[PDB]
């Protein structure tokens, strides 16, 4: 399922901008 | 059958836009102090700076500050990003807009004095109840409209639309924060410059680009509201960007035939075929089956009965936000990089 490839990748916390 | 509310939207925009460009022109600057306010807790922190809730002594009142470092901004490229941000946040006036209140710097630091929304980051709830039902779903995605049709008619792009920035007050209405990244843009522009996840195509390719990106994002943040997830993720930055581009997007079983022909008209990779920037620009949005049952000027007027309404404790209680590790705000017996923020 896409809900647990979410969970299993790193990036289910607060995103940051790239900046620049 | 009656859209001569057409007609009064035009006319309130056209008298918003006179109001913007007076407060546009004559900016204000150092309408505070640094030891006016009592700091209390970060509130959220980045890498040039952080934001804190605050106290205004004299008053009572509780503000989040947000604390730029100069030397950090100048380091990233950022000076002229942060002079957007505190130039557009004092000229703009919007329902669903966190309210600049001061402004002021000192040798090492720049800050700028905002409402503070005790309800916490939409991101928070989001992803503790995992998806938002449509209809809840829905009720966000028409403030969003609404506040890009207004930013948008002023030249202004936003550029940062993700959940993170996307604050709950305690009436469950939207306030729009992060004004980091927006830009008043007459045409195109170039900085590569957003969150990953809700990147345009159009700035991945380095091409150049204008308001249209900020419908496509709001494409991604309806899709990610709606499905828990994002339409476009990956480990790294570089996968991402990958599948952003390709023109490719699969949908929930459980999202309605409505809500994806809206998203596949916001998520159109060629920006002249995108929602939001064809021949009836922000009306293709507003007229389109998914939001049917929205009452865009009692949403404006703030008549519709939120579906959620974050718990409140009191003023000054931060428990809707996470906790960040504290540091002291240090200012510098020497003046920093006082050229590159002169305008400031
Ligand atoms: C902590 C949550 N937060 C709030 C809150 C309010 N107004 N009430 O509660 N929290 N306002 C934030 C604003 C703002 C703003 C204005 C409107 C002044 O443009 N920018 C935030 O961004 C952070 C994180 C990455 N974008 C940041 C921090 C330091 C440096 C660079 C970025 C976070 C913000």
């Amino acid at each position: 399922t896409t809900y647990a490839d979410f969970i299993a990748s790193g990036r289910t916390g607060r995103r940051n901008a790239i900046h620049d | 059958k009656k859209g001569s509310e057409q007609e009064s939207v035009k006319e309130f925009l056209a008298k918003a836009k006179e109001d913007f460009l007076k407060k546009w022109e004559n900016p204000a600057q150092n309408t505070a102090h640094l030891d006016q306010f009592e700091r209390i807790k970060t509130l959220g922190t980045g890498s040039f700076g952080r934001v804190m809730l605050v106290k205004h002594m004299e008053t009572g009142n509780h503000y989040a500050m947000k604390i730029l470092d100069k030397q950090k901004v100048v380091k990233l490229k950022q000076i002229e990003h942060t002079l957007n941000e505190k130039r557009i946040l004092q000229a703009v006036n919007f329902p669903f807009l966190v309210k600049l209140e001061f402004s002021f710097k000192d040798n090492s630091n720049l800050y700028m004095v905002m409402e503070y929304v005790p309800g916490g980051e939409m991101f928070s709830h989001l992803r503790r109840i995992g998806r938002f039902s449509e209809p809840h779903a829905r009720f966000y995605a028409a403030q969003i409209v609404l506040t890009f049709e207004y930013l948008h008619s002023l030249d202004l792009i936003y550029r940062d639309l993700k959940p993170e920035n996307l604050l709950i007050d305690q009436q469950g209405y939207i306030q729009v924060t992060d004004f980091g990244f927006a830009k008043r843009v007459k045409g195109r522009t170039w900085t590569l410059c957003g969150t990953p996840e809700y990147l345009a195509p159009e700035i991945i390719l380095s091409k150049g680009y204008n308001k249209a990106v900020d419908w496509w994002a709001l494409g991604v943040l309806i899709y990610e509201m709606a499905a828990g997830y994002p339409p476009f993720f990956a480990d790294q930055p570089i996968q991402i960007y990958e599948k952003i581009v390709s023109g490719k997007v699969r949908f929930p079983s459980h999202f309605s035939s409505d809500l994806k022909d809206l998203l596949r008209n916001l998520l159109q990779v060629d920006l002249t075929k995108r929602f939001g920037n064809l021949k009836n620009g922000v009306n293709d949005i507003k007229n389109h089956k998914w939001f049917a049952t929205t009452d865009w000027i009692a949403i404006y007027q703030r008549k519709v009965e939120a579906p959620f309404i974050p718990k409140f404790k009191g003023p000054g209680d931060t428990s809707n936000f996470d906790d960040y590790e504290e540091e002291e705000i240090r200012v510098s017996i020497n003046e920093k990089c006082g050229k590159e923020f002169s305008e400031f």
